[PDB]
């Protein structure tokens, strides 16, 4: 019933293409990969990381508090 | 070979054609080959040589796709490209 041929209704639409073995498969893999990889994270980075990064703190206060939690109270021990 | 006979000789009917035959001829051969020699060319032709020139020609060749009309269920170019070649040769 969903099948190519009866997907969608499109005009006037022209698409090149070449085979696989006329072109390279990692054509500028680097030059354009690493601006391109930059891109995308100087997009993103901003939603993404500072969640993480104020877990990390809550991870590490929680752990040095725990850590106080278990010293030794210097108070105690002082009347006598 | 039946077919490619009957084809070249009631295409060759008539001044026009003859005329068009003599003047691709001379363009593109340099002489006009004689029907003679087009029947030794088809006569030499056999099975084996039709199947190696047809493996030279289509098989695991890269093929030109053009396609207007209603073309979505048109196969894209890996599965044209498998297709010109088979698994169990
Ligand atoms: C006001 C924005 C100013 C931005 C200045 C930067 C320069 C902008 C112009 C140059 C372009 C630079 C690249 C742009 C990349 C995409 C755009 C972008 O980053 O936009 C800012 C982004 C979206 O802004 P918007 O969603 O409108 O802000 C609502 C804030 N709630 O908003 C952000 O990225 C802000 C995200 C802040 C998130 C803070 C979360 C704090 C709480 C975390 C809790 C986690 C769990 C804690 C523990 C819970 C249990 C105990």
């Amino acid at each position: 019933g969903r099948e190519f041929g009866n997907l969608a209704r499109i005009r006037h639409v022209i698409s090149y293409s070449l085979s696989p073995f006329e072109q390279r498969a990692f054509p500028s893999y680097f030059s354009k990969g690493i601006p391109n990889v930059l891109r995308r994270t100087r997009e993103r980075i901003l939603r993404v990381a500072p969640p993480f990064v104020v877990v990390y703190l809550i991870y590490t206060w929680g752990n040095q508090e725990f850590e106080q939690s278990k010293r030794k109270n210097p108070a105690m021990y002082e009347n006598d | 070979k039946n077919i490619l006979r009957n084809a070249l000789v009631s295409h060759l009917d008539g001044t026009t054609p003859v005329c068009e035959d003599i003047g691709r001829s001379l363009l593109t051969y340099g002489r006009r080959i004689p029907l003679a020699e087009w029947e030794s060319r088809i006569q030499e032709v056999d099975a084996q040589m039709l199947r190696d020139i047809c493996s030279k020609y289509f098989y695991d060749q890269c093929p030109a796709v053009a396609g207007y009309g209603p073309i979505e269920q048109l196969p894209d170019y890996n599965r044209i490209r498998s297709g010109m070649f088979w698994l169990r040769f």
